């Protein structure tokens, strides 16, 4: 089988050198283009361009002219893109991608690298219960979850024991930090009596945060 | 370069339902010699790499199970699945693999239908906790709605407020097919402390008034 | 090889 190994997750500081890698297995490298793809965050598909590996040719797309530099290591079949003067509009998802043998189509892909641009520090989370200040046969609890770098963190409930009527929403950018929420749906006689307790886990700062979520007085 | 139009950007479907995505390019992606159409189809699911389903607008990859189909000539093009299944339920876009810079449309999202259903509306005031350190961040919920459509308005003692709200939203739910939303307001404790009425406002197909959650800083 | 089946020569490397 092709395979195209791409990390999971690169940060870079602005003004710095995103070189992101493309290994390659399974197939002759010097034989196909590998092109690179970006994914801004839900805005659909961009080339920016190809490298041929025998010689490194690049042939890239206009809009990416100043901004990407294509190499190519041989002897470690590995491809590599380059952004200078790197910002957070640069932020994506980056995919390597083989032509379909000579066929300008791509049948086999890379899982994608997702670039954060940003100068922000390693910063935990600040984890806030959020508490009903009225009675329904249901009750709605949550966590806020602010100020935190990087990407990502872990929300659970009761250590994972509450998964029913749970939603955690995706991290907004608030200050150059990341903001979260989590929202828990429990029957109204059963809280507080039967305790409820937000879980936060960033391993970038290897920091937990428990919040039990108490009454409001 | 070559532009590349998908509309609409999602459909909401029963399973075994037939479903047509459109594709059109601004320039004719027929060669004339060969009488051959230029355009690819792709999967892609959340969190996941693109997986090619159709090259030169009608050849199935292998692999591809045969309810998927395109066609097509010049400008316009078509996906359709005969049967739409669970797995079915996924991002769907086109690409001219005519001329270069090669490219892409901006996707056909695929939702499963569901009856219409009113957001729960929840609104939590600052925790203490947050206050002590200068910041007032009020969160509403509005969660298990249908459909994904939603506008939410803050309101500070009469007048709409649209500095410092940050809203994020959930893909469907694979149990209840619903879409949640989370909106923060957030106002330093200064503000916080010097206005009493907050209301969280929802606009949604379920309601002809604004769906409403408020307290008083008292 | 640089050739790359695009509809047409025009840059392609053919």
């Amino acid at each position: 089988q092709v395979q195209l190994q791409q990390p999971g997750a690169e940060l870079v500081r602005p003004g710095s050198s995103v070189k992101l890698s493309c290994r390659a297995s399974g197939y002759t490298f010097t034989s196909y283009w590998v092109s690179w793809v970006q994914q801004r965050p839900g805005q659909g598909l961009e080339w920016i361009g190809m490298i041929h590996p025998s010689d490194g040719e690049a042939r890239l797309n206009q809009k990416f002219k100043d901004k990407a530099t294509l190499t190519v290591d041989k002897s470690s079949t590995t491809v590599y893109m380059q952004l200078s003067s790197p910002t957070s509009e640069d932020s994506a998802v980056y995919y390597c991608a083989l032509f379909d043998g000579y066929y300008p189509w791509f049948a086999s892909w890379g899982q994608g690298t997702l670039v954060t641009v940003s100068a922000a520090k390693t910063t935990p989370p600040s984890v806030y219960p959020l508490a009903p200040g009225q009675t329904n046969s249901m009750v709605t609890l949550g966590c806020l979850v602010k100020g935190y770098f990087p990407e990502p963190v872990t929300v659970t409930w009761n250590s994972g024991s509450l998964s029913s009527g749970v939603h955690t929403f995706p991290a907004v950018l608030q200050s150059d930090l990341y903001t979260l929420s989590s929202s828990v749906t429990v029957p109204s006689s059963t809280w507080p009596s039967e305790t409820v307790t937000c879980n936060v886990a960033h391993p970038a700062s290897s920091t937990k945060v428990d919040k039990k979520i108490v009454p409001r007085d | 370069d070559i532009v590349m139009t998908q509309s609409p950007s999602s459909l909401a479907l029963s399973v075994g339902q037939k479903v047509t995505m459109n594709c059109k390019s601004s320039q004719s992606l027929l060669n004339s010699d060969n009488q051959k159409n230029y355009l690819a189809w792709y999967q892609q699911k959340p969190g996941q790499s693109p997986k090619l389903l159709i090259y030169f607008a009608s050849t199935r990859e292998s692999g591809v199970p045969d309810r998927f189909m395109g066609s097509g000539s010049g400008t316009d093009f078509n996906l359709s699945i005969s049967s739409v299944q669970p797995e079915d339920l996924a991002d769907y876009f086109c690409q001219q693999h005519y001329s270069p810079p090669l490219s892409f449309g901006a996707g056909t999202r695929l939702e499963l239908k569901r009856a219409d259903a009113a957001p729960t509306v929840s609104i939590f005031p600052p925790s203490s906790e947050q206050l002590t350190s200068g910041g007032a961040s009020v969160v509403c919920f509005l969660n298990n709605f249908y459909p994904k459509d939603i506008n939410v308005k803050w309101k500070i003692d009469g007048s709409e407020r649209q500095n410092g709200v940050l809203n994020s939203w959930t893909d469907q739910d694979s149990k209840d097919s619903t879409y949640s939303m989370s909106s923060t307001l957030t106002l330093t404790k200064d503000e916080y402390e010097r206005h009493n009425s907050y209301t969280c406002e929802a606009t949604h197909k379920t309601s002809t008034s604004p769906i409403v959650k408020s307290f008083n800083r008292n | 090889q640089k050739c790359v089946f695009f509809a047409e020569d025009v840059g392609s490397n053919c």
